[PDB]
DNA sequence: GCTTTTTTTTTTCACAATCCCGGTGCCGAGGCCGCTCAATTGGTCGTAGACAGCTCTAGCACCGCTTAAACGCACGTACGGATTC
DNA sequence: GCTTTTTTTTTTCACAATCCCGGTGCCGAGGCCGCTCAATTGGTCGTAGACAGCTCTAGCACCGCTTAAACGCACGTACGGAATCCGTACGTGCGTTTAAGCGGTGCTAGAGCTGTCTACGACCAATTGAGCGGCCTCGGCACCGGGATTGTGAAAAAAAAAAGCTGCA
């Protein structure tokens, strides 16, 4: 299949059929839906490997919200992409502002 | 008292907490109205985008995707509710 | 008779509530405000259950956030009680409100 | 010998240019370093005189208004002079910066 | 192809300069710490908005930035202009 | 030098919060089932856009005089900030 | 409640800065022209969506328990900010230096347009497994108690560093 040819996971197939319908162009190469499955592929596996590694931290097997949240606005690349973005039960990173601490 | 001015229903209890998670100390008595100010302002502009769809979309539901999608309008996209 | 001193109970309750996901606001009282509203729009509207829980995350987190930028105006006017004055200056720099 | 008071020729700067709208950057100097900048990202580029004079009309508007956000930032604080760490809160809170 | 290699125009940007900008935007009185700090923030302005209209270039195989590279260019960042086009 | 106070520092005790043990049970992640439509295919046709060639816009360099602006230093006032209360 | 100064207010001219007009001159707003290519006319065909009818989902109302959270009040500590005070960073103005700007001059890279031809992507009909919803299971994870351990602080006790007074040499 597409997606086995071109390395990937994410369906090169159906991404193709979501551009022509999803009023971007008259028409859509060959190439588009393949490199936009790898780089949609590329995103997701960085942040997964980095929510996945805040899960064992925290000695859980399923990842949740929080550690997607924790992942990501600890990744100064990730958190820039994703600034704008509120994350549903991700909560927000611990800190306290230094004059608040005592002494 | 206790009558339809939902807006009270939000405690200084819960004012309190968001602005713990907020990093803030020390709270001025004034604030718990302002940020009841705030919060509607906020709600009134988002709700009022998200029921102009749901109007458009001819139905007397209002659906998660209608919030989503006012909200994204307004900016503060939200992940994780059909985005 | 033990008594902590003012200010670091707080500290506890930020330390508590940064580490935690949960919604801050009463979930009941919170859908009541979401109807009272919606009805200056629109009459006899229903809601979706996940639409009003994606009406509080969205608010508290926007909520949140202006704390964050309101603690800081009032730490920047060397302070440590936030104030409206602060809220109303994070939103004239936000572009919220001119 | 006539003498003015420390803040009544900046008053006088301060009607003089929010009444004019002339770019206030030498058109040269700025013309350099657009052209200094782009360097870093391609070597041998031509600019239409439109699209550097687009950019000074860009960069005057987006410093003009951070001054703005930025003097705020210094009376929030209880000052008349803008120091660097009121720009940098300006910055902050627009979310400009970390 | 005779000569175009650039300088260090960053003080091009003169304290004279600068004081104007602040005056437009209604500051009184201005630190002496300013005028480096903002020489900063001017650089990181242009150099975000150059690659991205260098972008908008190179894409269109030319050699030459448009006003309308930097107007689709200054869209992107939300600083829409008006009066260049577009 | 001494004694006599504030202030600063250290030491001791109280209490939340975490983590280690022991446990249980609920509910949804996960994965299998059984149907269906959306991805795939080879065929046919039309034109988008690569390319190469042609025009001529406008972008780049260079000069020399004029004078407006930048420059740097002398001078002192009102501002910033420390301290107190 | 004074007598004696500082603080704040007032009034009087001198001077700079900005304001408003007419005069003058240059150039781009405005508009007319002639030709083009995109909007319009009048036609055809196909399907997007309006519409009626039926299904069943999930939103609403209600109720009755069990707490956890909100509430109100007592009390005082640490905070905000007013008031003072002192040093110099900043603004104002000057004489000196710089190069931006101006208008002109000379060269050509490359923006942008054209015509040509075919490689490629949209369209179709036929087939069919990848991925959909539906549904069952089984262990992750929330929640449990006991007790040791480790942050996290407050108080109380010790030490030190200033405050005020000295007793000779
Ligand atoms: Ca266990
Ligand atoms: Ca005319
Ligand atoms: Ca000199
Ligand atoms: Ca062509
Ligand atoms: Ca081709
Ligand atoms: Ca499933
Ligand atoms: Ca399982
Ligand atoms: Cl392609
Ligand atoms: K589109």
């Amino acid at each position: 299949t597409r997606s086995s040819r071109a390395g990937l996971q994410f369906p090169v197939g159906r991404v193709h059929r979501l551009l022509r319908k999803g009023n971007y162009s008259e028409r859509v190469g060959a190439g588009a839906p393949v490199y936009l499955a790898a780089v949609l592929e590329y995103l997701t596996a960085e942040i997964l490997e980095l929510a996945g590694n805040a899960a064992r931290d925290n000695k859980k097997t399923r990842i949740i919200p929080r550690h997607l949240q924790l992942a990501i606005r600890n990744d100064e690349e990730l958190n820039k992409l994703l600034g704008r973005v509120t994350i549903a039960q991700g909560g927000v990173l611990p800190n306290i502002q230094a004059v608040l601490l005592p002494k | 008292k206790v009558l339809r001015d939902n807006i009270q229903g939000i405690t200084k209890p819960a004012i309190r907490r968001l602005a713990r998670r907020g990093g803030v100390k020390r709270i001025s008595g004034l604030i718990y109205e302002e940020t009841r100010g705030v919060l509607k302002v906020f709600l009134e502009n988002v709700i009022r985008d998200a029921v102009t769809y749901t109007e458009h979309a001819k139905r007397k539901t209002v659906t998660a995707m209608d919030v989503v999608y006012a909200l994204k309008r307004q900016g503060r996209t939200l992940y994780g509710f059909g985005g | 008779p033990h008594r902590y001193r003012p200010g670091t109970v707080a500290l506890r309750e930020i330390r508590r509530y940064q580490k935690s996901t949960e919604l801050l606001i009463r979930k009941l009282p919170f859908q009541r405000l979401v109807r009272e509203i919606a009805q200056d729009f629109k009459t006899d509207l229903r809601f979706q259950s996940s639409a009003v829980m994606a009406l509080q995350e969205a608010c508290e987190a926007y909520l949140v956030g202006l704390f964050e930028d309101t603690n800081l105006c009032a730490i920047h006017a060397k302070r440590v009680t936030i104030m409206p004055k602060d809220i109303q200056l994070a939103r004239r720099i936000r572009g919220e409100r001119a």
